[PDB]
């Protein structure tokens, strides 16, 4: 089916918000994620049967669109910013808590603490001299922030979601991440443990998801390595003779811009991209923890409580075996001639 | 059973 | 190495108690299993390490060396005794709870309840015709047995085998089972999760063992299907297509006769057969749980708690999955292209 | 841990 549509026309005939070839090309198809408005019941619907939508008109983080890079940097305050640098496009996310369980693995990416204006000014370096570093800043935010960002955070639309989470029975929000990337930068396809409001603030990002059925299409690393939860398969070069099933794959997608807010409901894959040569990109997402587990299990079970039993059976392999290593030939010799 | 399925709250986030 | 080693003399220059033409032949090579007395620490060392070991002078079921079916028909009583026919020399044990899981298992021996005597009467009939058929009378011994097989049961040797239960920690005993089977019957591989002393009263048979760490080369069924903790493989025919590392697979071998004690420990496979034209064969075991697990686990884990830990996810897996027919396609799932 | 290196008590015996 069609991908993100027909581009849409920015007000005041200012042009197509994207065009096609800023979006990069992959091997499978998509079809379209509805863009509904807040108001429309067939919106609640969705994030009641934790589908994913996109919100056109919440007001969620009217006050951060007047963001920019001059702004932030005068008002965000002196607090560490964590960015990453990478000599490609993809920022493939890793555990450094696990990284003790695996000694050969390398990470492609590096985390650097530093203050935002030491950020803007590698960003300003990097574009002066051609260099084909790229940078992505992940924070979440927290009190060190000044005055202005504190009086903008508060005039979020707070009303609307926590209605949203009373709604949903959801657990407390547990953070909020500021996303600032480069254009082409490219979050890898993965899944996250909590429900997700993400809220599109400068820029424009192709997001392509994919159901937690899914599974067996993406092969996640193993739960101990450090890319717990991301996707094994190398999207721009798929080795189908590992991964044969992602021969199989079908994703949603869309292009969120400023104002727009995507439900990414949990445990659903999303691969998220800022647009090829569209500038920086900003964004600010919303995680809680999802609600609990019904007293009563109900089968047939969900995709995403198979994911659930698949991890924790990993989870207490490691913990009684005292070794992760040996998961993998344990669970081989536990199939293998006999559930194969 | 009940055991088996709860879930996590790990997200990227270092 | 050698199997059960040049036959042993009978007392009095009776001749050799078998030759080698009794024995059936398979593509496995086998080593043999000590033959010590009882008062050999070399024995009690064996047996505190859970390694087997035939013992030749316990006396254990001394007053039962007289017992023949004459002598059992006239004493045993008049209850009832499960008895398994079959029109193969392979008797494959099946839980016939288990037989609702799977509606396309069918068994290839039947259990008919019946009286002792009616046993004996089958086995002289189909003797007395030439019939291919094949009888195996395997009933736990009860309080209905008569007064002489009581006073038999009283004079076992208890002193020695409630010491040997002492000082293993195991626990209680569950059961004696008596085991009366036609010359030429075979028990096919399988491991029991008990502690067992094997007594040998009439006719000889033939007895391989597999440590526990060949759980990998012997394939047993799926947890859930009745003849779980059974090979699938047939030793007469294996599929090494299916099965190829049966192809790596070694045993422990001995023949046991009259007077010997046959010490299986837990988890150790074992596959039985009385001997070709050997006549009928009697045999009473006993059945004690293990040990408990110690509160301090100890790594490295033995290759007896990796099975048990094997078991422990498939029975997990069953319960919460609802259907236990799920559990190999999550496993494959969870493997495939993850650890394999 | 302790809890998945429990042992069964399964025998051949209908
Ligand atoms: O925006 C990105 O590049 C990645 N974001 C996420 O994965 C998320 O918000 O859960
Ligand atoms: O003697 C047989 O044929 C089988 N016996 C056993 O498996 C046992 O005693 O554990
Ligand atoms: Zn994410
Ligand atoms: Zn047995």
């Amino acid at each position: 089916a069609s991908g993100s549509g027909e581009p849409r026309e920015e007000a005041g005939a200012l042009g197509p918000a994207w065009d096609e070839s800023q979006l990069r090309s992959y091997s499978f198809p998509t079809r379209p994620i509805p863009r509904l408005s807040q108001s429309d019941p067939r919106a609640e619907e969705l994030i009641e049967n934790e589908e994913p939508v996109v919100l056109t008109d919440t007001n969620l983080v009217y006050p951060a669109l007047k963001w920019d890079l001059e702004y932030l940097q005068e008002n965000i305050g002196n607090g560490d910013f964590s960015v990453y640098s990478a000599s490609t496009h993809k920022f493939l996310y890793y555990d450094e808590k696990k990284m003790a369980n695996f000694q050969n693995f390398k990470p492609r990416s590096n985390r650097e603490e530093m203050k935002f204006h030491e950020f803007v000014e590698k960003l300003q370096d990097i574009q002066q001299r051609g260099g084909e570093e790229r940078l992505y800043l992940q924070q979440t935010l927290n009190d060190t922030v000044g005055r202005k960002i504190v009086m903008d955070f508060l005039g979020f639309n707070w009303n609307w979601i926590n209605k949203q989470q009373g709604k949903r029975g959801w657990g407390q929000l547990t953070s909020n991440l500021l996303l600032i990337g480069m254009e082409g930068n490219v979050t890898p396809a993965h899944y996250d443990e909590q429900q997700n409001f993400f809220a599109q603030i400068k820029g424009y990002k192709r997001c392509i998801l994919f159901p937690p059925d899914q599974f067996e299409c993406l092969y996640p690393y193993p739960v101990h390595h450090p890319c717990d939860r991301q996707s094994q398969v190398d999207f721009d070069n798929p080795d189908y003779e590992r991964f044969p099933n992602f021969q199989n794959v079908v994703g949603y997608e869309t292009v969120v811009g400023p104002g727009d807010v995507l439900y990414i409901p949990m445990y659903w894959w999303h691969h998220i991209e800022s647009l090829l040569n569209g500038g920086i990109t900003i964004t600010v997402n919303f995680w809680y923890k999802g609600a609990p587990t019904p007293k009563r299990i109900e089968y047939p079970l969900k995709a995403h409580q198979k994911v659930a039993i698949m991890r924790n059976i990993e989870k207490m392999l490691g913990e009684a075996l005292g070794n992760p290593q040996e998961v993998g030939p344990l669970l081989n010799t536990m199939i293998k001639g006999r559930y194969n | 059973a009940a055991l088996l399925i709860a879930a996590g709250a790990d997200v990227n986030a270092h």
